[PDB]
């Protein structure tokens, strides 16, 4: 049934592949996906609002 | 990761027992369906019990009713198969099927021959 | 006479009427209903204060009120409105006739959307109809008790044309209530609940538009030596008045769903 | 028997090893260090245009790049192009299939694509001079029904089939560039990164995967839910991605943490998810949902901060401007809906 | 700037214009799914009765067109989410022909209870009805070893059997009948119905049954509206 070893062949190389990444703390990521959610806040038209002279749908 | 690993198979004397066993992990055990399938030697895959999310509703395949009973147990998330008075069309290979939704009476695709949902199987040879 | 049985007529059509609005706010079946109930309605209150204001203003001494033409209005409203509703509910008949004897016929060439259309037609119809006299045709005359007025006896033609319009109205909703009732007794027969329900309602339906709009019809022909000796025109327009009160009650609050309750509670 | 369980053995202990990398670089969560961020109050948006048109449920829509037009795919067999500020219809293009699932309009502006149960993705153009809208290409080659597909540009679009792979297409010459292989379940969705380097892919064996598309190989891979992925969209920046799921929950996964970081989930939610966006600044993740309705989570927070009530049957696809300025939600009531 | 907005706004009224004959076509034709249980030769009624094939027949001047899925995978519980505006799933179960009735039964009780396909009615052909009678006749291909409790049940007073049958062939035909029937009324929760028949390659006047099953459907459709 080579069917099967071979996939998982397949699987292990990609486990392999998979496993060799380094990887920053989650509390850099979170701090960078902060200071992006607050270097745009004021170019959200949902999150504020924005005047009914800007609005294209009034 | 939606885990499931059985334990329990293995080689048997006709009209003898068993209890395969089937641990699950990565999911809330509470909310699904539960499935026992099986594969015989040169044939495909067949439907044998299932238990609903509780144990209120129970159903098995044709050939095994009285003899199988399934259980299950929400305190260790564990899904039990007793095997009663075999005989040597129950030689097969068992698996521990999980249907993919959640707080769902159907079931679609639990035989299908790729399913993710599925473990890996026990053995469960009766011979003389 | 007092305003003992009047007064019961209005106030319980009225109350009604706005219930069955109530349960109506909370397809095209819904724009006939409401349309049917808000005709109702505004039937009822342009007919009844009038009838009703006459006996506050002189007892079985003044039919008209002081002006020198007070029930022409009366008897053209009520003229009007009968019509309006024998054609309002002449249509639900026939979409209800149309929805269950010919299913894919009406499964495309009759869609919601043209449900607004229907009411407005009624209403043009019998205005023209009700102004037809207004062209030198027809005469009012007031009758024995007074309070109201209503289509002159003989002398013309008019009253012939209004007998058999409403003839041919009542025995076209009775035709499509038979039909109904035939292809639901046979849906029936082809599944052995729900078509019980049905089959209950519609045959009130059908007896109580049968049993209350057929004596003005009957009445509207037999000379007027013998009718109003008796006082038997009053009685017969007032029972065109129950099927008024009643069509809301028969078609908004006892529904199916509520008559298998009624009836699983036996 | 023998070299299979070594095998297996080996790549179980691979996984221990990934799991134990993963919860080594695992130090503080989300909502640990940003809870004292000030919440973003209550989002209310209104329906401001409904666009009528369609006779069947709507399974997919797309904005266009200059936050005007629309496309929208019935499966009555109709892609209809509106202009959503005057709520014209600028076109109405008939299909071959009427199973349609998917559509998308390139970034240009010149191309529609559309794709369903014919295991096929058709490639229309908008732009003929002095002609009709007429099919350009035909892209065969999957084996299952198409259930995303996007542009790159005018000559490349990627497509998730139901056969459990992708495919990089170029559309000139028809044939496929490249095929994604790794995933063990039906494809549901995709999601191009604000670059056109890599891709995510969501499929229905709970996992979602990293594709850099110039090589054709699986960066990373992702198994936080419970159960199939129908959503998947990048975090604005292209260092995160937000996938839904049918187990009623939300997630937030890291590309560079390699983990999920939050969880978007309630109790009076039992509903899966069916479509996943986020506002233009990224605080803001819209999802529609089994039970008519559509939230708005805080990103940051993971608090729902509102609700899209608005439709009477299931909401199938989502879509916020390129500028973030409107929401179109279309649904299987046959109505397209935009939101401010 | 003005001239555009006229010009679009005529675009939009061609449009429209072409949206309401196509409305027109589109409300006069009922949609069917076939769907087979698998390996139920099927084939020879769909020619007597590459994604996804396609077929158009006429009853009474009504058309159908039915759907068969083609080159599509095994799993299929996110393909059949399309098929809920469908007015009926032709149903064909391979009857004799194995465990194939288990899985043909399991199927059915999916595609019964689930959440989209709830309100979806299914026209149920058990196809290979003589296959199964010489099977049964011949006392060797035998189905209580599949289903033990076939034993113990007696066909019953009422359903009147064919002339040219065996009270064996009758008795497995409904044993079966009672099997799906079973799963059919243990379920309230979506307003549909089944039409349970039997079929083969023998009659051929199966699309006036479809047709038949079909006009019942929208008329127990429309019986809804009068509700509230
Ligand atoms: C079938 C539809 C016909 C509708 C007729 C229209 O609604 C008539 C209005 C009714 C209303 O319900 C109460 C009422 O008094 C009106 C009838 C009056 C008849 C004369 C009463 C005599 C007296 O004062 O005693």
């Amino acid at each position: 049934n080579t069917a099967s070893i071979a996939q998982a062949r397949k699987l292990v190389e990609q486990l392999k592949m998979e496993a060799n990444i380094d990887r920053i703390k989650v509390s850099k990521a979170a701090a960078d996906l902060m200071a992006y959610c607050e270097a745009h806040a004021k170019e959200d038209p949902l999150l504020t609002p924005v005047p009914a002279s800007e609005n294209p749908f009034r | 990761q939606v885990q499931l690993q059985e334990s329990g198979g293995g080689l048997v004397q006709p009209g003898g027992s068993l209890r395969l066993s089937c641990a699950a992990s990565g999911f809330t055990f509470s909310n699904y369906k539960m499935n026992w399938v099986r594969q015989a030697p040169g044939k495909g895959l067949e439907w044998v019990s299932d238990i609903s999310q509780s144990g209120a509703s129970i159903s098995y395949t044709g050939s095994v009713k009285g003899r199988f009973t399934i259980s299950r147990d929400n305190a260790k998330n564990t899904l039990y198969l007793q095997m009663n008075s075999l005989k040597p069309e129950d030689t097969a290979v068992y698996y521990c099927a999980r249907c993919p939704a959640p707080f769902t009476r159907d079931c679609f695709d639990v035989t299908s021959t790729t399913y993710a949902y599925r473990g890996q199987g026990t053995q469960v040879t009766v011979s003389s | 006479e007092s305003p003992a049985i009047s007064s019961v007529m209005f106030s319980a059509g009225v109350l009604g009427n706005l219930i069955a609005l109530a349960l109506l706010a909370r397809s095209l079946f819904h724009v006939l209903v409401t349309e049917l109930v808000f005709t109702d309605l505004l039937g009822t209150c342009l007919i009844s204060p009038v009838v009703l204001a006459s006996y506050a203003r002189n007892q079985t001494l003044v039919a008209l009120a002081p002006e020198s033409r007070a029930c022409t209005y009366f008897a053209f409203a009520m003229t009007f409105f009968s019509l309006a509703t024998m054609l309002m509910l002449f249509a639900m008949a026939l979409e209800r006739y149309l929805s269950i004897g010919h299913p894919y016929f009406y499964q495309r060439r009759v869609s919601r959307s043209g449900g607004l259309a229907v009411l407005p037609v009624i209403y043009a119809v019998s205005l023209l109809f009700c102004s037809l006299p207004l062209l030198d045709y027809g005469q009012y005359v007031q009758y024995c008790p007074g309070t109201w007025c209503f289509i002159r006896h003989g002398r013309t033609a008019y009253l012939q044309l209004y007998a058999t319009l409403l003839l041919l109205l009542i025995v076209s909703v009775l035709a499509c209530n038979f039909s109904v009732i035939l292809n639901l007794i046979r849906m029936h027969r082809r599944s052995r609940a729900e078509e019980t329900d049905h089959l209950i309602l519609l045959a009130i339906m059908t007896i109580t538009f049968a049993v209350c709009s057929l004596p003005f019809t009957i009445f509207a022909y037999m000379n007027e030596t013998s009718s109003r000796k008796e006082k038997w025109d009053l009685q017969a327009l007032r029972f065109l008045s129950i099927n008024s009160i009643i069509d809301p009650w028969v078609f908004a609050i006892l529904r199916p769903p509520v008559l298998r309750l009624m009836r699983s509670v036996l | 028997q023998s070299e299979l369980d070594q095998l297996r053995q080996e790549a179980e202990q691979l996984k221990n090893q990934i799991r134990d990398a993963r919860k080594a670089c695992a130090d503080a969560t989300l909502s640990q260090i940003t809870n004292n961020i000030d919440p973003v109050g209550r989002i209310q948006m209104r329906t401001r245009r409904t666009l009528r048109g369609h006779l069947a449920k709507i399974y997919a829509m797309h904005w266009g790049t200059d936050s005007r037009l629309l496309v929208s795919a019935s499966q009555d067999g109709k892609l209809i192009i509106w202009d959503s500020y005057t709520t014209n219809k600028v076109h109405a293009i008939p299909l071959r299939s009427s199973w349609v699932m998917t559509c998308a309009y390139a970034p240009s502006g010149n191309y529609v694509a559309c794709g369903g149960l014919d295991n096929i993705c058709s490639i229309y153009n908008l732009k003929t001079r002095e002609g009709n809208v007429r099919v350009s290409r035909e892209l065969a080659g999957h084996t299952g029904y198409l259930s995303c597909c996007r542009f790159l540009d005018d000559n490349q679009i990627v497509t998730s089939s139901g056969d459990t792979t992708c495919a990089l297409w170029d559309i000139e010459t028809g044939q496929q560039t490249t095929t994604f292989t790794g995933h063990t379940g039906d494809v549901m969705s995709l999601s191009l990164a604000p670059d056109t380097r890599l891709f995510v892919s969501g499929a229905c064996d709970a996992s979602a995967k990293l594709w850099d598309v110039r090589e054709g190989m699986c960066r990373q891979t992702f198994t936080g839910h419970e159960s199939d992925i129908n959503a998947i969209c990048f975090f604005p920046n292209g260092n995160a991605f937000a996938t839904g799921s049918d187990d009623a929950t939300c997630r937030l996964f890291d590309l560079r943490a390699d983990q999920e970081l939050m969880t978007y989930s309630h109790d009076n939610i039992i509903c899966g998810i069916t479509s996943v966006s986020f506002s233009k600044s990224g605080r803001l993740l819209l999802a529609g949902y089994d039970d008519f309705n559509c939230n708005v989570w805080d990103a940051l927070k993971a608090d729902r901060a509102g609700v899209l009530a608005g439709h009477d049957n299931r909401v199938s696809c989502l879509g916020v401007t390129d500028d973030g300025m409107a929401v179109a939600t279309g649904s299987w009531d046959s109505f397209l809906k935009i939101w401010n | 700037q003005r001239n555009e907005e006229k010009a679009q706004r005529e675009a939009n009224k061609k449009i429209e214009k072409q949206l309401q004959k196509d409305k027109q076509v589109y409300r006069a034709t009922h949609r069917l799914l076939l769907l087979g249980a698998g390996e139920s030769g099927k084939n020879t009624i769909v020619k007597q009765m590459s994604g996804i094939f396609e077929t158009k027949f006429q009853v009474d001047k009504v058309n159908f067109h039915m759907f068969d899925v083609g080159a599509q995978r095994d799993e299929r519980r996110k393909w059949i989410q399309c098929f809920n505006d469908v007015t009926a799933i032709i149903f064909v179960v391979a009857s004799s022909s194995y465990n194939r009735l288990q899985a043909a039964l399991k199927l059915f009780d999916s595609i019964w209870n689930n959440k989209w396909l709830r309100d979806t009615s299914v026209i149920l052909f058990l196809n290979k009805q003589d296959l199964l009678a010489e099977k049964v006749l011949a006392g060797k291909s035998k189905i209580e070893d599949y289903f033990p409790e076939f034993a113990r049940y007696t066909t019953p007073e009422d359903a009147t059997p064919e002339p040219g049958e065996d009270p064996r062939v009758t008795r497995a035909k409904y044993f079966i009948r009672d099997e799906f029937l079973r799963i059919s009324t243990a379920s309230g929760d979506g307003r549909h119905y089944c039409y349970p028949h039997f079929t083969c390659a023998v009659d051929t006047e199966n699309i006036r049954r479809v047709f038949n099953d079909c006009r019942d459907i929208i008329q127990r459709m429309h019986l809804r509206q009068y509700e509230l």
